[PDB]
C-alpha cells in the first residue's frame, strides 16, 4: 500500500499545446531527416 | 526596409581609415565590405548584362 | 627547472592572492569598523 | 512519401488549430 | 478570362459596398456606452 | 549625510575614466594623417 | 494530480523506489552498452584496420572497448589486423554479453526493490519518517570510489593484474595494448602523456580512500549542513549535476584535441592535425631521409606507409562534416581502398607546382597551383575569358610516386585537373563509392559525434544545475511566496541589513 | 544643498553632451576616418 | 526564399550598417529579453495558493 | 525556380515564388494571362496572395 | 551577529543605493574590468598586427566600426595571460597580440556568473523564487557557446567573435558563407523564440493598456494606479474576450501567461546555443543531400536553397582573403566566382 | 536607503565649486593624453606614418605564439 | 517496515540523519583543500594550454 502514489493530469489546454509542440517540431525537422 | 526601398543605405565607411602615405588600412567595416561584394556578384548569376545593379 | 613560464605562473598566482587577500583585508576592516544595528 | 508527410502534419496542425479554438476548455469567470 | 474578370468585379463589389454601408449604418453608436 | 559610500565609489569608477576618456577623444578629432 | 514533467517526484520520499529507479535506469544504460556493441559487431568489418579502421565506419562503442584492452573477436581477429589470436572470454562478444546478463539482474533487482519499497532501513529509527543520511553515504560512496579507482590505476593499467591500455607512436601506425608504469614527475600531468593516467587512478583512488574515510568518520559542521541543505536529496542531485556537466566538458576538450586516452586509431585524427599538417610533415620528413641517403623518388614514396599517407586526407578530418549527413565516413567518400601515390605536378617548364589545400572552414574550394616560394603559376579558372594561368595554357601536367599510380605520367588536361581537385584534399586515394552508395559528401567520424553529444549534453546539464540548486535553496518557496510578506522587508531603508528582521531602524 | 536650479543643471550638462558629440561628428569629416 | 532576400538586401544596401535596422535589433532583441523579465519577475512572485505537488 | 513540394522542395526549401521581372509592377491577375498554364509561369499566385493577404 | 564571518555577511547585504552581496566581490570587478577594457580597447587599441586592422577612436574608426578584436591566428587558444609566455608582462606587447580580447572574455564570462549570483541572493533575501536567475542561463549558454565553445572548437580565438558592432556583423555575414547558419534548424528555434519573445511582450503590454480599469479621472492613465492596491490594474475578463473574438484562442491564467513569457524567449536562446556548439565543430547544417544529387544531375533544376548556396560561395571567395590573412589566400582574378557583368 | 539624494548634491554650490575643477582637469589630461602622443606608446598604435614602411607591400602579422613579442619588435624596427 | 536480515545488518549506517558537529567544524580545512584544488586545476589546464611550459613537459603526440 505504497502511500506516495499520485495520479498524473493533462488538461485540455495541455494535451492542445503539446501537440502543438510535437507537430511543429515534426513538421520543422522532418526536412532535415529526409535530407 | 521602406527606406532602403528608395536606396537611402547603410552607413558606408569602405577605405575611411587611410595612413600617412595614402596606404588604406582596412575596418571591420571593410571586412563587411569583401562579404558583400560575394552576395553581390553570385547573387542572380545570369541576369545582369552591364557592370552596375542599379535596381 | 624554474622555466620562464613558470616564473609567470608563480607572478599570476601571487598577484591573485595579493588581490583576495587584500581586497578581504579591506571588507573585514570596513565591516568591523561598520557595524549593524 | 516526402511530400504526403509534409501535407499530413500540416493538416493535422490546421486541425489542431479548429479544436483549440472551437473545442477549447472554455474559460469560466467563476 | 473574361466571365472570371466579370466575377471577380462584381464579387469584390458587393464585399466594398457592404463595408461601405455598414460603416454607414450609424456605427458610432454600436458600442456599450453612451449612444 | 555621509560623503565616502558604496554608492559615491560606484560613481566615480565610471565618471573618472569618463571624463578622461571624452577628452582623449576630443582630441582625437583633431589629428590628422 | 502531478503535472507531466513532475511524475518523478512521487520517488522523492521513497528512499526504495529510488533505489528501484536508479536500478532500472542502470538496466537500460548497461543493456545499451551490450546492444551497441553487438549491432556493432553486426556491422564492423575488420579486415582492414590501415584503410578501413573502426573509426571510418561509425564505430563508438568498439574503440571504448580497444581503449582497455578488449581488441578480439571470438571469431578469431583482432583490431589490429591479427588472425588466430584466443581472446579468452572477453572478446568484444564476451563484454556485450556480459553488459546484458548485468542488465538482466539489475532488472530483477529493480523489480524487487519497487515491491518492497517499505524497508525499514529507510525509516528514521526515532521518527518512523523515511529518511537517508546522504553525509554518510556520501563517504562510504566515495570510500568505494577510490578504492575502485585506485585498483583500476594499480592493477589493470599497469598491467599487474590486467591487460593495461591502449598506446601507439607518435602518428598513429603502430598501437596496441600494453601495460603502463605510471609517471611521477611533473609530465605526468602532460594529456599526451599514458603513465599520467596510470598515476592519475592511483594517486587520485589513494585521496578518494581517505576523504572517503573522513566523510564516514566526521560529521558535516552546522553551518554547512543547513547552508546546503544536506537533508534534502535535491542537493546532492544538484552539485552532482555540477561535477557532471564539469566531467562532461572535459571530455569533449579532450576528444577535440586529442591525448592519451582519446588515440587516433579508435577515434580518427584530429582535425588540428590537419590545421598543422601535422602528418603531411612526417611524411615530407621520411621522404627526404630516404633521398638524402640515395633512394629514388618512386622509392621514397613507395616506402611511405598507406596508413600514414591516409591520415593526411581531409577525408578523415573530423571537422569536415554535417549535422545531419549521417552513418560512418565511408558512406561519403567511400570504402577507402588504395593510396593511388603522392601526385607531383610540374608545367610546362618542369617547376614543380603545389596544389593550395582546402582548409576545413570552406565547404568549396578553388585548383590554385603555387610554385615552392608561394608565387601562384596555374589555377582551374571561372571565367575564363581572361584565363591566365589555366592548365592548358601553363601546360600542367602529374606523374605520381608510391600508391596505384607510381611511375604514371598524365598530361591531358581533365585528366590532370582531376587529380589536382583531389589534391585540395591532401593525399589521393581510390575509393570504393558503391558497397554503400556513398554518396560523395564528408562526414565526421566518432571523433566528431562523441565530441558534439557530450558539449551539447555538458551546457544542458548547467541548466540542470541551476534549476536543482534553484529548488534546493528555495525549497520554502515552490508554491509561492509568503502571502502576507511584511512589506517592510521589500520597501528600502525599512531594514539597515536587506531580508534581515532584527535589523530594523 | 538647494542653490543651482535642477532645470539649469540640465540645460548645462545636456548642452555639453550636444557639444561633444556635434564635435565627434564634425571629426567623421576631417583628419583621421574621413576617407579623405 | 526569405534568406535569399536577406542576403542580396545585404549586398545591395549594407542593411547591416543602416541604424534603423540597428533600432530593429534592439527593439526585437530588447523585446525577447523584457518578455523573459517580466514572465520571470511575476512568476517569481507568485502568492502561494497550491499545494507542494499542484502546478502554481 | 521550383517552389512547391511536388516540384523537388521541402518545408524549408518550398516558396511561393515572386513573380516575373518581366511584369515588373504591373498588375497580373488570373484574367491578365491568356491561360493558367501562362499565368503560373510568370509567377501569377505569388501576386494574388501578397495582395490578398495585405488588404486582409 | 558574532564572528567575522557573519559581521562581513553584515555589511555586504545593507539595504544600500547598490546592493553587494557576496556575489558583488565576483560581480563588480569582474563586470568592470570587462567594461573598462572594451572602453579602453576601442578607444586606443589597434588590430594591426592580429587582423592588419585599425579598431580604435585613436586611428580614426567610429563607433560602429571600432572593436577589441580577437588575437592572432597563430596564438591558438592561449589564455593570453598579461603575465604569460606571449606577452611576457609587457603591457604594450600584450595589448598588440590580442590580450584585451581574453581579458574581456574572462572577465565578462566571470561576470555573468557573478550576476547570476546575484540574482539568486537578492532573491533569497527578498524572500522571492529565483526565476529571473534561471531566465538568465539563456544569456549564458548564449555568451558560453559564441564566445567560448565556438573559437575552442575552431583552430583559435581568431574566429570568435570581435568585441564590435561591425565586428559582429561580420560574423554574422561568416556564419552565413561559412555555415548556412540560416538553415540550421536550432538556429531557426532561436529566431522564433526571439521573435515570439518579442511579439509577447509587445501583446501583453499593449492588452494590459488597453483593458485598463478606470481607476481614476486623468486623462493620463499612470497615475491611477497604487503598488499596494489589493485589486488588478486591467481585467483578464474583457482581454480574454476580445482575444477569443479576435485570434480565437486566449490567455485565461495569468500565472500561465506570465510563465509563457519566460519559456519561450529563454528556450529559444538556449536551442541557437545547441546549434552554434555544432558549428564550433563544422558540425552544420549546410546543404540537403537529395537537393545536391538532384541538382548535380539535373542542370534545370533550381529552388531558393541553390541560389543561397551560390551566394554564400560567393562569400567565402570574396571575403576570405582579408578575413583570414594568416592563410596568405591569393586567389587570382580568374579564380573568384561571379555571375554576369558584376 | 540612506545616502543624499543625486537632486540635493548636484545643485548643491559646494558641488560645482569641486567639481568645476576636477571635470575639467580630467578632461585636459584625456586631452594631454593623446596630444603628447602618449596614447600610441603605452597601447602600441601606430601613428598615420607607422603602419608601413616606406616600399613595403605586407602586413605585420604576427604568425608565431612564443616569439610574436619579439616578431612585433622586429616588425617595428624596420619602419 | 520490513525487518530484512540485510537491513538489520546495515541499519547502522543509515542512523545518524540529521547529525551535525557543532558550528564551522571542518570549514577552515576544507576551504584550505579548495584552494589547493582550484590551483591544481589551474596548473593542469595552463600545462594543456601552453600557457605554462615545464622542461621535459613536451604537450604533443610526439614526446
Ligand atoms: C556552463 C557554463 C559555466 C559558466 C561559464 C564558465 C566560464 C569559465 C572560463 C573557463 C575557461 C576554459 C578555457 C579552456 C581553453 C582551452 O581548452 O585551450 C585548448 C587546449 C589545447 O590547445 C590546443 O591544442 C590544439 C591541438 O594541439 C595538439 O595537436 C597539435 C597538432 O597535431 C600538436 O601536436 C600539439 O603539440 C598538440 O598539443 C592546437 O595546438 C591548438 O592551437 C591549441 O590551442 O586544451 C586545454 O587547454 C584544456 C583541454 C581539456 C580541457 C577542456 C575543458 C574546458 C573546455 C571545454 C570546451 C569544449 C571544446 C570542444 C568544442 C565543442
Ligand atoms: C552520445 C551518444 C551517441 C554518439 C556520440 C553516437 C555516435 C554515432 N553513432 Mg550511435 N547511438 C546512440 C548514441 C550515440 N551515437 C544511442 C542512444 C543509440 C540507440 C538509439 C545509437 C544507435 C546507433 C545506430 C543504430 C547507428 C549509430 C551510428 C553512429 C555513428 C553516426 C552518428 C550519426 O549519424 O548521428 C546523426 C545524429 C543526428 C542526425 C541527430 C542530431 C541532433 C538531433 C537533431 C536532436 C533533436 C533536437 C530536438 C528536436 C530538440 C527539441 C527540444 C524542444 C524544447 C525545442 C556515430 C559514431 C551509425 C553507425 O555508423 O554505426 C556503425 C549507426 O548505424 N548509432
Ligand atoms: C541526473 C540528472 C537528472 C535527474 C535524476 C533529474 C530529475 C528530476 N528533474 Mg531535472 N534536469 C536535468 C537533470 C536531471 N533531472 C537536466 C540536464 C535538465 C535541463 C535539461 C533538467 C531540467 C528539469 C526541469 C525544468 C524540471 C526537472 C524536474 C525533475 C524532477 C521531475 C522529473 C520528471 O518527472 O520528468 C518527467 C519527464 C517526462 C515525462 C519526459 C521528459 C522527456 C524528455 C524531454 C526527453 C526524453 C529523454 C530520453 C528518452 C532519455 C535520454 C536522455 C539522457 C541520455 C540525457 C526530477 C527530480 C522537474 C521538477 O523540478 O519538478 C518538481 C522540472 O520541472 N528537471
Ligand atoms: C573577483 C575578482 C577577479 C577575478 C575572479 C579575476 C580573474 C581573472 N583575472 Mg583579473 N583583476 C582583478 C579582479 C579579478 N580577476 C582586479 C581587481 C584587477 C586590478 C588589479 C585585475 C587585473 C587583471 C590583469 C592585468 C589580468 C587579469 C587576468 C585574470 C584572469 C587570470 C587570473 C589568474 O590566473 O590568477 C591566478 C591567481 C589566482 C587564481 C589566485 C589564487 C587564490 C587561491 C584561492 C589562494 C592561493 C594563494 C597562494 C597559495 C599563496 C601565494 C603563493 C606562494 C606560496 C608562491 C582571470 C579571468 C589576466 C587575464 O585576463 O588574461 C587575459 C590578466 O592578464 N586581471
Ligand atoms: C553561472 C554560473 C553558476 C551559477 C549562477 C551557479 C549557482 C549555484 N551553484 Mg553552481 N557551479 C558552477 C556554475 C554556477 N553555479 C560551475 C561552473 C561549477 C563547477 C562544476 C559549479 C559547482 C557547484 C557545486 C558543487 C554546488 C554549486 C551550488 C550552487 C548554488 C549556490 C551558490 C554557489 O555555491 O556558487 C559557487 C560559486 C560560483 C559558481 C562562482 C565561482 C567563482 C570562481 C571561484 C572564480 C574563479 C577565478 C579563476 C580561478 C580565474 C582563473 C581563470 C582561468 C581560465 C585562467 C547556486 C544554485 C551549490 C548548491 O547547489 O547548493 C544547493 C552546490 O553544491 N555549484
Ligand atoms: C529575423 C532575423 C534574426 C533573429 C530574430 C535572430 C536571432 C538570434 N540570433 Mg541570428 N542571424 C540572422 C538573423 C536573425 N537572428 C541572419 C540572417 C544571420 C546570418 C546567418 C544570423 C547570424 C547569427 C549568428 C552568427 C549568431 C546569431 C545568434 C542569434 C541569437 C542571439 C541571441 C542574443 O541575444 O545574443 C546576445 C548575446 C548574449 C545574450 C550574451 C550575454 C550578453 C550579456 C548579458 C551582455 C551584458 C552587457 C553589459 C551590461 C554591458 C553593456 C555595455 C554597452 C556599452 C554595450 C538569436 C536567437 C547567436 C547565437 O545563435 O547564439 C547561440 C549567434 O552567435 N545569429
Ligand atoms: C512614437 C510614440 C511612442 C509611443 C507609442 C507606443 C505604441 C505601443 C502600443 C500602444 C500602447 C498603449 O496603449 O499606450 C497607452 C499609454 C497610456 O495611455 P493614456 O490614455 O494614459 O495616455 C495617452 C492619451 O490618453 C493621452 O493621455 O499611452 C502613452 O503612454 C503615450 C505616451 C506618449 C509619449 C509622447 C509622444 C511619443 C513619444 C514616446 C517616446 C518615443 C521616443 C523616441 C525614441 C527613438
Ligand atoms: C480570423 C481568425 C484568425 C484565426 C487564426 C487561427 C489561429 C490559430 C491559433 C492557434 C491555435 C493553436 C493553439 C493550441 C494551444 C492552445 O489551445 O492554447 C490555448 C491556451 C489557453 O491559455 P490558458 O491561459 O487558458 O491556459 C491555462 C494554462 O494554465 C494551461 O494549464 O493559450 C495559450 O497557451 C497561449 C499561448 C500559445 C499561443 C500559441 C499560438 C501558436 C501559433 C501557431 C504556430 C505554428 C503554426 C504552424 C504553421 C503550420
Ligand atoms: C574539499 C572539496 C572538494 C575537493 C577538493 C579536492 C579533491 C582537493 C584536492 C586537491 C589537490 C590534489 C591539490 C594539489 C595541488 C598540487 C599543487 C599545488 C602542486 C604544485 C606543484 C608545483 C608548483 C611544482 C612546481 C615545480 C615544478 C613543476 C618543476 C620543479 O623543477 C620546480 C618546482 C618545484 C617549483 C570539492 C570537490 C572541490 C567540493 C568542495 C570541497
Ligand atoms: C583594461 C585594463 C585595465 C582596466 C582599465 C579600465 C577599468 C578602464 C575603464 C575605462 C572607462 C570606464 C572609460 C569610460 C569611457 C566612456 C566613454 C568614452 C563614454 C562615451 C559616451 C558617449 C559618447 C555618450 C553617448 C550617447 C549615448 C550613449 C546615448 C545618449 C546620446 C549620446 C549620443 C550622448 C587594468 C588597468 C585593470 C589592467 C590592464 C587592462
Ligand atoms: C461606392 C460608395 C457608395 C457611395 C455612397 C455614399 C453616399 C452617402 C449616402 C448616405 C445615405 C445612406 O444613409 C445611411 O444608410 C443606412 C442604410 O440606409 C441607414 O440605416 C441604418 O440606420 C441606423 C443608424 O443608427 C442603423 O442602426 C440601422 O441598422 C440601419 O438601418 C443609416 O442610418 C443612414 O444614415
Ligand atoms: C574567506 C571566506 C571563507 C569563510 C568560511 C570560513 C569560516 S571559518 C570560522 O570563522 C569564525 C568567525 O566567523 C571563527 O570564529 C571560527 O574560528 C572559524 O572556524
Ligand atoms: O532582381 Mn532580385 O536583385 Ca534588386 O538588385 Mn538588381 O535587381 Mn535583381 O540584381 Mn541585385
Ligand atoms: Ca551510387
Ligand atoms: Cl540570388
Ligand atoms: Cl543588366
Ligand atoms: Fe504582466
Ligand atoms: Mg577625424
Amino acid at each position: 500500500p505504497n502511500p506516495n502514489r499520485q495520479p498524473v493530469e493533462l488538461n485540455r489546454t495541455s494535451l492542445y499545446l503539446g501537440l502543438l509542440l510535437i507537430l511543429v517540431l515534426a513538421l520543422l525537422f522532418s526536412s532535415y531527416f529526409f535530407n | 526596409i521602406s527606406t532602403m526601398a528608395f536606396n537611402l543605405n547603410g552607413f558606408n565607411f569602405n577605405h575611411s581609415v587611410i595612413d600617412a602615405k595614402g596606404n588604406v588600412i582596412n575596418t571591420w567595416a571593410d571586412i563587411i565590405n569583401r562579404a558583400n561584394l560575394g552576395m553581390e556578384v553570385m547573387h542572380e548569376r545570369n541576369a545582369h548584362n552591364f557592370p552596375l545593379d542599379l535596381a | 627547472t624554474i622555466t620562464p613560464s613558470l616564473k609567470g605562473f608563480f607572478i599570476g598566482l601571487l598577484s591573485g592572492a595579493v588581490v583576495l587577500g587584500l581586497t578581504f583585508a579591506v571588507l573585514i576592516a570596513i565591516s568591523q569598523i561598520d557595524k549593524v544595528q | 512519401m516526402e511530400t504526403i508527410t509534409y501535407v499530413f502534419i500540416f493538416a493535422c496542425i490546421i486541425a489542431l488549430f479548429f479544436f483549440a479554438i472551437f473545442f477549447r476548455e472554455p474559460p469560466r469567470i467563476t | 478570362m473574361e466571365t472570371l474578370k466579370i466575377t471577380v468585379y462584381i464579387v469584390v463589389t458587393f464585399f466594398v459596398l457592404l463595408f461601405v454601408f455598414g460603416f454607414l449604418s450609424g456605427d458610432p453608436a454600436r458600442n456599450p456606452k453612451r449612444k | 549625510y555621509p560623503i565616502f559610500t558604496v554608492r559615491w565609489v560606484a560613481v566615480h569608477t565610471l565618471a573618472v575614466p569618463t571624463i578622461f576618456f571624452l577628452g582623449a577623444i576630443a582630441a582625437m578629432q583633431f589629428i590628422q594623417r | 494530480g502531478l503535472p507531466w514533467y513532475r511524475v518523478h517526484t512521487v520517488l522523492i520520499n521513497d528512499p526504495g523506489r529510488l533505489i528501484a529507479a536508479h536500478l532500472m535506469h542502470t538496466a537500460l544504460v548497461a543493456g545499451w552498452a551490450g546492444s551497441m556493441a553487438l549491432y556493432e559487431l553486426a556491422t564492423f568489418d575488420p579486415s582492414d584496420p590501415v584503410l578501413n579502421p573502426m573509426w571510418r565506419q561509425g564505430m563508438f562503442v568498439l574503440p571504448f572497448m580497444a581503449r582497455l584492452g578488449v581488441t578480439g573477436s571470438w571469431s578469431g581477429w583482432s583490431i589490429t589486423g591479427e588472425t588466430g589470436i584466443d581472446p579468452g572470454f572477453w572478446s568484444f562478444e564476451g563484454v556485450a554479453l556480459a553488459h546484458i546478463v548485468l542488465s538482466g539482474l539489475l532488472f530483477l533487482a529493480a523489480c524487487w526493490h519497487w515491491v518492497y519499497w517499505d524497508l525499514e532501513l529507510f525509516r528514521d529509527p526515532r521518527t518512523g519518517e523515511p529518511a537517508l543520511d546522504l553525509p554518510k553515504m556520501f563517504g562510504i560512496h566515495l570510500f568505494l570510489a577510490g578504492l575502485l579507482c585506485f585498483g583500476f590505476g594499480a592493477f589493470h593499467l599497469t598491467g599487474l593484474f590486467g591487460p593495461g591500455m591502449w598506446v601507439s607512436d607518435p602518428y598513429g601506425l603502430t598501437g596496441s595494448v600494453q601495460p603502463v608504469a605510471p609517471e611521477w614527475g611533473p609530465d605526468g600531468f602532460n594529456p599526451y602523456n599514458p603513465g599520467g593516467v596510470v598515476a592519475h587512478h592511483i594517486a587520485a583512488g589513494i585521496v578518494g580512500i581517505i576523504a572517503g574515510l573522513f566523510h564516514i568518520l566526521v560529521r558535516p559542521p552546522q553551518r554547512l549542513y543547513k547552508a546546503l541543505r544536506m537533508g534534502n536529496i535535491e542537493t546532492v542531485l544538484s552539485s552532482s549535476i555540477a561535477a557532471v556537466f564539469f566531467a562532461a566538458f572535459v571530455v569533449a576538450g579532450t576528444m577535440w584535441y586529442g591525448s592519451a586516452t582519446t588515440p587516433i586509431e579508435l577515434f580518427g585524427p584530429t582535425r588540428y592535425q590537419w590545421d598543422s599538417s601535422y602528418f603531411q610533415q612526417e611524411i615530407n620528413r621520411r621522404v627526404q631521409a630516404s633521398l638524402a641517403s640515395g633512394a629514388t623518388l618512386e622509392e621514397a614514396w613507395s616506402a611511405i606507409p598507406e596508413k600514414l599517407a591516409f591520415y593526411d586526407y581531409i577525408g578523415n578530418n573530423p571537422a569536415k562534416g554535417g549535422l545531419f549527413r549521417t552513418g560512418p565516413m565511408n558512406k561519403g567518400d567511400g570504402i577507402a581502398q588504395a593510396w593511388k601515390g603522392h601526385a607531383v605536378f610540374r608545367n610546362k617548364e618542369g617547376e614543380e607546382l603545389f596544389v593550395r589545400r582546402m582548409p576545413a572552414f570552406f565547404e568549396s574550394f578553388p585548383v590554385i597551383l603555387t610554385d615552392k616560394n608561394g608565387v601562384v603559376k596555374a589555377d582551374i579558372p571561372f571565367r575564363r575569358a581572361e584565363s591566365k594561368y589555366s592548365f592548358e595554357q601553363q601546360g600542367v601536367t602529374v606523374s605520381f610516386y608510391g600508391g596505384e599510380l607510381n611511375g604514371q605520367t598524365f598530361t591531358d588536361p581533365p585528366t590532370v585537373k582531376s587529380y589536382a581537385r583531389k589534391a585540395i584534399f591532401g593525399e589521393i586515394f581510390e575509393f570504393d563509392t558503391e558497397t554503400l552508395n556513398s554518396d560523395g559528401i564528408f562526414r565526421t567520424s566518432p571523433r566528431g559525434w562523441f565530441t558534439f553529444a557530450h558539449a551539447v549534453f555538458a551546457l544542458l546539464f548547467f541548466f540542470g544545475h541551476i534549476w536543482h540548486g534553484a529548488r534546493t535553496l528555495f525549497r520554502d518557496v515552490f508554491s509561492g511566496i509568503d502571502p502576507e510578506l511584511s512589506p517592510e522587508q521589500v520597501e528600502w531603508g525599512f531594514y539597515q541589513k536587506v531580508g534581515d528582521v532584527t535589523t530594523r531602524r | 544643498g538647494g542653490r543651482i536650479p535642477l532645470w539649469i543643471v540640465a540645460t548645462v550638462a545636456g548642452m555639453g553632451v550636444i557639444v561633444i558629440v556635434g564635435l565627434f561628428f564634425y571629426g567623421a569629416y576631417a583628419g583621421l576616418g574621413s576617407s579623405l | 526564399g526569405t534568406f535569399n532576400f536577406m542576403i542580396v538586401f545585404q549586398a545591395e544596401h549594407n542593411i547591416l550598417m543602416h541604424p534603423f535596422h540597428q533600432l530593429g535589433v534592439a527593439g526585437v532583441f530588447g523585446g525577447a529579453l523584457f518578455c523573459a523579465m517580466h514572465g520571470s519577475l511575476v512568476t517569481s512572485s507568485l502568492i502561494r495558493e497550491t499545494t507542494e505537488t499542484e502546478s502554481a | 525556380v521550383s517552389g512547391s513540394l511536388l516540384y523537388g522542395n521541402n518545408i524549408i526549401t518550398g516558396a511561393v515564388v515572386p513573380s516575373s521581372n518581366a511584369i515588373g509592377l504591373h498588375f497580373y491577375p488570373i484574367w491578365e494571362a491568356a491561360s493558367l498554364d501562362e499565368w503560373l509561369y510568370n509567377g501569377g499566385p505569388y501576386q494574388l496572395i501578397i495582395f490578398h493577404f495585405l488588404l486582409g | 551577529e558574532r564572528g567575522w564571518f557573519d559581521i562581513l555577511d553584515d555589511w555586504l547585504k545593507r539595504d544600500r543605493f547598490v546592493f553587494v552581496g557576496w556575489s558583488g566581490i565576483l560581480l563588480f570587478p569582474c563586470a568592470y574590468l570587462a567594461l573598462g577594457g572594451w572602453l579602453t580597447g576601442t578607444t586606443f587599441v589597434t588590430s594591426w598586427y592580429t587582423h592588419g586592422l585599425a579598431s580604435s577612436y585613436l586611428e580614426g574608426c567610429n563607433f560602429l566600426t571600432v572593436a577589441v578584436s580577437t588575437p592572432a591566428n597563430s596564438m591558438g587558444h592561449s589564455l593570453l595571460l598579461l603575465w604569460g609566455p606571449e606577452a611576457q608582462g609587457d603591457f604594450t606587447r600584450w595589448c598588440q597580440l590580442g590580450g584585451l580580447w581574453t581579458f574581456i572574455a574572462l572577465h565578462g564570462a566571470f561576470g555573468l556568473i557573478g550576476f547570476m549570483l546575484r540574482q539568486f541572493e537578492i532573491a533569497r533575501l527578498v524572500g522571492v523564487r529565483p526565476y529571473n536567475a534561471i531566465a538568465f542561463s539563456a544569456p549564458i549558454a548564449v555568451f558560453v557557446s559564441v564566445f567560448l565553445i565556438y573559437p575552442l572548437g575552431q583552430s583559435s580565438w581568431f574566429f570568435a567573435p570581435s568585441f564590435g558592432v561591425a565586428a559582429i556583423f561580420r560574423f554574422l555575414l561568416f556564419f552565413q558563407g561559412f555555415h548556412n547558419w540560416t538553415l540550421n534548424p536550432f538556429h531557426m528555434m532561436g529566431v522564433a523564440g526571439v521573435l515570439g519573445g518579442a511579439l509577447l511582450c509587445a501583446i501583453h503590454g499593449a492588452t494590459v493598456e488597453n483593458t485598463l480599469f478606470q481607476d481614476g479621472e486623468g486623462a493620463s492613465t499612470f497615475r491611477a494606479f497604487n503598488p499596494t492596491q489589493a485589486e488588478e490594474t486591467y481585467s483578464m475578463v474583457t482581454a480574454n474576450r476580445f482575444w477569443s473574438q479576435i485570434f480565437g484562442i486566449a490567455f485565461s491564467n495569468k500565472r500561465w501567461l506570465h510563465f509563457f513569457m519566460l519559456f519561450v524567449p529563454v528556450t529559444g536562446l538556449w536551442m541557437s546555443a545547441i546549434g552554434v556548439v555544432g558549428l564550433a565543430l563544422n558540425l552544420r547544417s549546410y546543404d540537403f543531400i537529395s537537393q545536391e544529387i538532384r541538382a548535380a544531375e539535373d542542370p534545370e533544376f533550381e529552388t531558393f536553397y541553390t541560389k543561397n548556396l551560390l551566394l554564400n560561395e560567393g562569400i567565402r571567395a570574396w571575403m576570405a582573403p582579408q578575413d583570414q590573412p594568416h592563410e596568405n589566400f591569393v586567389f587570382p582574378e580568374e579564380v573568384l566566382p561571379r555571375g554576369n557583368a558584376l | 536607503t540612506g545616502e543624499r539624494p543625486f537632486s540635493d548634491i548636484i545643485t548643491s554650490v559646494r558641488y560645482w565649486v569641486i567639481h568645476s575643477i576636477t571635470i575639467p582637469a580630467l578632461f585636459i589630461a584625456g586631452w594631454l593624453f593623446v596630444s603628447t602622443g602618449l596614447a600610441y606608446d603605452v597601447f602600441g598604435t601606430p601613428r598615420p606614418d607607422s603602419y608601413y614602411a616606406q616600399e613595403q607591400r605586407s602586413i605585420p602579422l604576427v604568425t608565431d605564439r612564443f616569439e610574436a613579442k619579439q616578431q612585433v619588435e622586429t616588425f617595428l624596427e624596420q619602419l | 517496515a520490513r525487518r530484512t536480515w540485510l537491513g538489520d545488518i546495515l541499519r547502522p549506517l543509515n542512523s545518524e540523519y540529521g547529525k551535525v558537529a557543532p558550528g564551522w567544524g571542518t570549514t577552515p580545512l576544507m576551504a584550505v583543500f579548495m584552494g589547493l584544488f582550484l590551483v591544481f586545476l589551474l596548473i593542469i589546464l595552463e600545462i594543456y594550454n601552453s600557457t605554462l611550459i615545464l622542461d621535459g613537459v613536451n604537450v604533443s603526440w610526439k614526446a
